[PDB]
């Protein structure tokens, strides 16, 4: 049978902390957005013109209106205040590996378990980086508050040179490396 | 500590 | 910009059929067990950090399941159009013979929120061990899904996610292996 869908989206959007809040309720049926409220405007604007008759009709309440000029800070503020201890400042150090991939290997940078997304890999040859010989999976997200991405270097390993894969996070204030003697 | 909820306007029929 | 909490919320008919969740930056906080009308938090220690009283979350989807009767009518029962999802089946860590790790197919780009997903080793449907998320938001309004399951490594056991959907013509196999 055919389906019929109505999503609603209602977003904070939060600038260094709590300095600068954005709210904004977004209407979707069957994947079209038709009306939403933005905080920086004040009311609601149709996207579509399926969405006037509601933007005018919602409009003319202001108790309405004065409800949802009030969620940045009874809604956003407020929400922000109780999560983000566990959130915003969740930190989740990375598990890093490196291992040899299939008469040569080539060495394959493992970093997984971390959180946030923000991270920086390179690699580096008997202390010289290897700037352009990498290639990454790019960031991955596993979907439970935790990251993963594999990096590896292509430049063929040789016996008696030393390879160490270095990494950057925010859950650490030095770079962890872990190296690879060939 | 509460987490608030945001309510859905209403369309009118 | 540097955060975003968004309370992502849907209703879906004929299915009759509603979720209700919290995502922060891409993940999510919370859902609503529309059925056991419960909280669930994503991890554990949420739920020692934070309260959400579920039944504001059924009194929402009511509203949207008046919006939506409201809204199809409006638009001359114009049916939603079917985007299959792309499908890609990992592990969370590299992978060692006698070291437990987990699968993940993940489940992307698709639309309306309705799939059927099963986990094969060696064909054998799996149904232990095994958990999924709900229907999670992406910023183009189409959804995301993750399904997990817990494993052994073994070089004599293969592994498929099965997926089933609407805007596929055939179920969607994605295979793997040590
Ligand atoms: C916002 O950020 C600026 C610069 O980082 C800082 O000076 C200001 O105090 C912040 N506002 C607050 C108090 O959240
Ligand atoms: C899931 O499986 C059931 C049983 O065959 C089927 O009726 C339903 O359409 C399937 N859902 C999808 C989206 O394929």
């Amino acid at each position: 049978r055919p389906r019929f869908l109505e999503l609603l989206k209602s977003e904070c959007h939060f600038f260094n902390g709590t300095e600068r809040v954005r709210f904004l309720e977004r209407y979707f049926h069957n994947q079209e957005e038709f009306v939403r409220f933005d905080s920086d405007v004040g009311e609601y604007r149709a996207v579509t013109e399926l969405g006037r008759p509601v933007a005018e009709s919602w409009n003319s309440q202001k108790d309405l209106l004065e409800q949802k000029r009030g969620q940045v800070d009874n809604y956003c503020r407020h929400n922000y205040g109780v999560v983000e201890s566990f959130t915003v400042q969740r930190r989740v150090h990375p598990q890093v590996t490196v291992y040899p991939a299939k008469h040569h290997n080539l060495l394959v940078c493992s970093v997984s378990g971390f959180y946030p997304g923000s991270i920086e890999v390179r690699w580096f040859r008997n202390g010289q980086e290897e700037k352009t010989g990498v290639v990454s999976t790019g960031l991955i997200h596993n979907g439970d508050w935790t990251f993963q991405t594999l990096v590896m270097l292509e430049t063929v390993p040789r016996s008696g040179e030393v390879y160490t894969c270095q990494v950057e996070h925010p859950s650490v204030t030095s770079p962890l490396t872990v190296e690879w003697r060939a | 500590q509460v987490i608030i909820l945001n309510h859905p306007g209403q369309i009118s029929a | 910009e540097e955060h975003v909490i968004i309370q992502a919320e849907f209703y879906l008919n004929p299915d009759q059929s509603g979720e209700f969740m919290f995502d922060f930056d891409g993940d999510e906080i919370f859902h609503v067990d529309m059925a056991k009308k419960e909280t669930v938090w994503r991890l554990e220690e949420f739920g020692r950090f934070a309260s959400f009283e579920a039944q504001g979350a059924l009194a929402n989807i009511a509203v949207d399941k008046a919006n939506l009767e409201i809204m199809t009518k409006r638009s001359n029962y114009t049916p939603i159009t079917n985007v299959p999802p792309e499908v890609t089946v990992l592990t969370n860590s590299p992978v060692e013979l006698r070291e437990p790790n987990v699968l993940i197919c993940f489940i992307d780009k698709f639309t309306p929120p309705v799939v059927n997903v099963t986990w094969l080793r060696n064909g054998k449907p799996v149904t232990t061990g095994v958990s999924e998320t709900v229907f999670l938001p992406r910023e183009d309004h189409l959804f995301r899904k993750f399904h997990y399951l817990p494993f052994l490594p073994s070089t004599e056991d293969v592994y498929d996610c099965r997926v089933e959907h609407w805007g596929l013509d055939e179920p969607l196999l994605k295979h793997w292996e040590f």
